[PDB]
């Protein structure tokens, strides 16, 4: 059985939010214990509720869990920054004689100020062309929401072939970074007298541009 | 049921930084009953310091009582006993633990700095050795330093004390190090710090990457 | 202190099998279950299975029965995961876990790094390193970068001026291409004012091919 | 009530001697029972040799049953696990306790040698220091010898493996030597024995005390 | 290997105090009673007293009640005794021993090797060191040897030509003098015939006073 | 209390010898366990029996213990060489709380070839005569019964001042050895135109003499 959480949570630091996790009558309805786990960005679980509501050595008591009928429920009071993370129920399940892990809950903290991404554009380096391939790279940098949308232009012609972008991801800074590649044959680059890259982000577009030689 | 531990002041303690404390941990497999009471004492009948304390009830199920006390490095070499009393559960006897400055002859370790050969592959790296020995009691402690700063105590591994054939002690101390270190500057010190070694507790050899 | 230590990222092709390994410090190895809880990138964890170390009893969640094995060295103090017939889908990061319980359900307390297990057709390749050069001077800064492309598995390490260049420096995460190869980018900003004085080295080091390479760049 | 432990093969055991033994030991506190059975097998279903046996009941009370195995050091390397398995007394469940060659990575171990500056006392003594280290799987043999004969073990002290920063293990070893050896003839070797030195599982390193 | 390993052998003036230390491998020091017990040169056992390493407590047979104190250094897995008031009488070699019982009586199954404790008025010194001259030259074999004179306390090493020398040499007991000083002989014996051509050296090692005495012996 | 054993017991190769150990109605009598041990010149003792009956691990079943009232008795069958060693009994005595040792035997094998001693004698050397002091050193070695009488003769009076004598103590060989020391001022060892050193065993008489220059 899928013990069922809600995919996303929200915050505003010092408020309270709640997480539930809903199994059946054969897991969490059964008299079974439930557990609560917090994921963040590239670390391992860590085990924040046992047995329903008993925080182990070293949890902020501003966690508790409560433990309802078919559905147990995590509850942070005075939210904070660092309570961003993933958090994950988990229950027995006879039938299974399993102890899954529910689907998880994406905690996010709102206020976070709203940022503009930097960007930097290289055009193919004369080595690359020797290697007679060519590569312009565009670094997206700073943004935040960390949600992009890139979008090359040749010319003026957009271009839609052989563009890849990352994924975003969380510098130190909290804010977010990506890079999108566009690869062309050095005769293709030679051939518009400049190439451009768009970034759009909250509705506005941060465009700029590279020509050849 | 009960288990209860008490540690050694190291030697960096009581003769560097020379605020040297002691621990005592107690580990409680079934916290059944009400409060487990630990207690210092010196076996002279001299006060103690206050000590720090803190209590984890551990997730399965045990509970954990350590204790912090800070101790005279005067007191420790003339020979005071330190005890950790633990008091209450279901135990009959009370549990008691100790620690003293151990019997027997004193002996000055003798140190020796050694450098690796250059290695393909590492180049950038290259990695010292520091034998240290003939120490008598094994209480010891060791730091590397550079540029007079000590460096960082997980930059190096040092062994557990073992018995030379007849007497004393040996301890070996590894420590890599990188080509910007040792063009920065040619130098490390190896220092084991050691009752018995006099003036001031250590005892120290410089070792260099090149000849 | 108790340490559950898991082994290094292994790269495999699909149809290999790998053994990681997660061992114990700490208490007796054989006192209590092992848990094995797997976790594909971005996804959420899933429980595979337990043994029991005292007598090498396992169980398996349905899902990993036949395509995961779990043994124990106990002359090691070792718990080994074995994952076979590996697929593109078996792409996840593997933890161990464990609770000094014995007779008790869930809610692990102790949890290895994770080890990471990447499945893909692709060959160890070294890096193609092309210096990104500073878009001629001026006002105030400017940014130069290496590019680093090509490469095959990840991590690949990127320092500049051998270390001795930190501020300013930013290297982003690999994209992976269709080809299954990677590529990214490490970009230093700079005074615009120390570019024909001051020289720049980038210092790629592609561990998985034993590959290191150093480039200058320079002004266009 | 009941303990159980196996050992590893050393790598003396596997590549140099080449005959390769195992040994299964029980501990059982309470012998108020019957026999208690141990009984050898290995995980791919292949035969066993025969092992000794042997039963002590200790002064205590204690029964200790210890028995060895002699293994195939091919078999071993190709990826046997061998298995020790305890049964009777009040156990539901029986214990099982097994060996088999560490997993990852391979990499052959680097040998450095090392001579102790003479020590005002000392004089007709001299102390040999070798560092080995970057060996992948942590199992390793040290033997030093001297006129191509293998000293006697106890002749010199080696530390457990620890991890260096990053990949791989050291150790360290020591060994005093004297004067009537150096004069002798002043050569002695360290060596390794290891599974991934490649072309006879051994690397080792000479070292003198002068020059 | 349960092990009770002894410090060295201890040599004292009437009237001082000494701690000779018992320390322990093998089995938690704390959990089992430590015994010591006494004997004096040529004569029979005596139980002394027992302490509890988990707790302290102690309790002495009547007679080493008061001078004889028994303590427990458990951070460190050590049992200690220590004699005072030391008195000629109390030169005896002293052993602790053990059974991992609790609750049992006697038989004890584990001992520690004995630390000799010597108690006397007499004062470190050092060797003098005579040679014995063989009686000159024939017949066979010859007789030649060091007079180790006049030297406190006892462990004396002799070795002949610098350990090269094994066959035919016989180091025979100490004398105790009355004037409290300890002498021995060496005798080495010799093929008569090499007595003008091979080099007979005594080495005299009195490690106490850190005295080392080398001498030639040369025919008369 | 005192638990009381024989001084001493006799033995022939092959042949089977006990020794006993009494003690009162507050220990042995008393239903407490007794014990054994056997101890070698120069090593620890080592525990032989134990509960009154009992072997420990590694020795050899031809010992045995039994128990009658207030005495206790051990018996060594197939008597060896290597038997030969100090035995002692233990047990508990309630009026004192401890647990004391036997008064002890001295286990002593037959048979064993008797031997003559060898003698030898130096003369003070000349530079202990300058450092204005003589010592003749008698060392006597090799014999069996390991006792002896050394007497000193100067000339063919006796001396009786200021000889030293050791113990003696076996070799290695089993046989025994021992020194005779004697100290004279230079002018008495010039005095006479002789010394003796006489060494009785077993009735026989071995003297060697040594004179001045
Ligand atoms: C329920 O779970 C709890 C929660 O974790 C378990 O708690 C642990 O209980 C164990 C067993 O009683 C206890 O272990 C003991 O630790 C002590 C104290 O450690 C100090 O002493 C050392 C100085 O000599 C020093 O090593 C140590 O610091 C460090 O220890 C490790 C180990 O090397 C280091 O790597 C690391 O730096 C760590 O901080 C402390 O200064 C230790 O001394 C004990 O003695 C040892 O015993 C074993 C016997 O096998 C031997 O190997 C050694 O030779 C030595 O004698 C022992 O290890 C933990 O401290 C407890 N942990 C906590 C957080 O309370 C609990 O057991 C469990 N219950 C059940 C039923 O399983
Ligand atoms: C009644 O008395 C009996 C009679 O003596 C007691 O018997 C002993 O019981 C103990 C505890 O169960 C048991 O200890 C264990 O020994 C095993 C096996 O040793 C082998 O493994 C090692 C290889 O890794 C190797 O070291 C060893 O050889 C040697 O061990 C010592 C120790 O270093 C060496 O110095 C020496 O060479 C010796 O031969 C064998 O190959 C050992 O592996 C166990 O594991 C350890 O556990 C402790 C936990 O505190 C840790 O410190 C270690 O990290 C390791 O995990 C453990 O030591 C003895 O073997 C038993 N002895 C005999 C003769 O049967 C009995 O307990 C007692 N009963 C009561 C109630 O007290």
């Amino acid at each position: 059985s899928v013990l069922t959480q809600p995919p996303s949570v929200s915050g505003a630091p010092g408020q309270r939010v709640t997480i539930s996790c809903t199994g059946s009558s054969s897991n969490i309805g059964a008299g079974y214990d439930v557990h609560w786990y917090q994921q963040l960005p590239g670390t391992a679980p860590k085990l924040l509720i046992y047995d329903n509501f008993n925080r182990p050595s070293g949890v902020p008591d501003r966690f508790s869990g409560s433990k309802s009928g078919t559905s147990a429920s995590l509850a942070i009071t005075g939210l904070q920054a660092e309570d961003e993370a993933d958090y994950y129920c988990q229950s027995y399940d006879s039938p299974t004689l399993t102890s899954p892990f529910g689907t998880g809950t994406k905690l996010t903290v709102l206020g976070q100020p709203k940022a503009a991404p930097s960007v930097t554009l290289f055009p193919p380096s004369s080595e690359e062309l020797q290697a007679n391939k060519a590569t312009l790279v565009c670094l997206i940098s700073d943004f935040y929401p960390g949600a992009v949308t890139v979008a090359w232009k040749a010319d003026s012609s957009p271009v839609k072939a052989g563009v890849e972008t990352t994924t975003p991801s969380k510098q130190s800074n909290n804010k977010y970074a990506a890079s999108s590649y566009l690869s062309l044959t050095p005769e293709q680059w030679k051939s518009h007298r400049s190439y451009s890259c768009q970034v759009t982000h909250e509705g506005s577009t941060v465009e700029k541009t590279v020509a050849p030689t | 049921g009960v288990s209860a531990y008490l540690s050694r002041p190291s030697p960096f303690d009581l003769f560097i930084r020379k605020s040297p404390t002691i621990t005592c941990l107690v580990v409680d497999l079934a916290p059944s009953k009400g409060t487990v009471n630990l207690t210092w004492s010196r076996a002279s009948g001299k006060p103690v310091n206050h000590s720090t304390r803190k209590e984890e009830k551990q997730r399965n199920g045990t509970l954990t009582v350590t204790s912090t006390l800070p101790v005279g490095t005067r007191d420790w070499i003339e020979g005071e006993t330190y005890q950790c009393r633990v008091t209450h559960p279901h135990l009959p006897r009370a549990l008691m633990r100790s620690t003293t400055k151990t019997s027997g002859p004193r002996a000055a370790p003798e140190v020796y700095a050694f450098a690796t050969p250059e290695w393909p592959g590492s180049r950038d790296k290259r990695t010292l050795a520091c034998l240290i020995q003939n120490f008598m009691p094994e209480d010891i402690s060791v730091q590397w330093l550079h540029n007079e700063v000590q460096l960082p105590d997980a930059r190096h591994s040092t062994t557990q004390p073992r018995k030379t054939k007849g007497s004393g002690f040996f301890v070996f101390s590894r420590l890599e190090v990188t080509r910007a270190e040792w063009e920065q500057k040619d130098e490390f010190i190896c220092r084991a710090v050691h009752e018995a070694a006099s003036p001031s507790q250590t005892v120290q050899r410089a070792v260099s990457v090149n000849p | 202190e108790v340490q559950l230590v898991q082994s290094g990222a292994e790269v495999k092709k699909p149809g290999a099998t790998v053994k990681i390994s997660c061992k114990v410090y700490g208490y007796i190895f054989t006192d209590y279950n092992i848990y094995w809880v797997r976790q594909a990138p971005g996804k959420g964890l899933e429980w595979m299975g337990l043994i029991d170390p005292d007598n090498g009893e396992t169980f398996y969640a349905e899902k990993f029965q036949g395509r995961a094995t779990m043994t124990a060295d106990t002359s090691s103090d070792r718990a080994y995961m074995e994952l076979s017939s590996l697929r593109f889908e078996d792409t996840a990061v593997y933890y161990c876990a464990t609770v000094m319980g014995k007779w008790i359900k869930g809610g692990y307390d102790y949890w290895g790094r994770g080890t990471l297990v990447t499945v893909s057709s692709a060959s160890t390749k070294g890096p193609s390193v092309f210096p990104l050069a500073p878009s001629s001077k001026s006002g105030g800064t400017a940014a130069l970068g290496c590019l680093v492309k090509d490469y095959f598995p990840e991590p690949v390490t990127v320092s500049w001026n051998s270390g001795a260049l930190t501020s300013g420096v930013h290297t982003f995460p690999a994209v992976l291409q269709s080809s299954g190869l990677y590529s990214l980018s490490s970009v230093v900003t700079v005074p615009s004012s120390s570019l024909g004085t001051q020289t720049y080295i980038c210092n790629v080091n592609h561990k998985p091919s034993n590959t290191k390479v150093d480039k200058k760049v320079e002004p266009k």
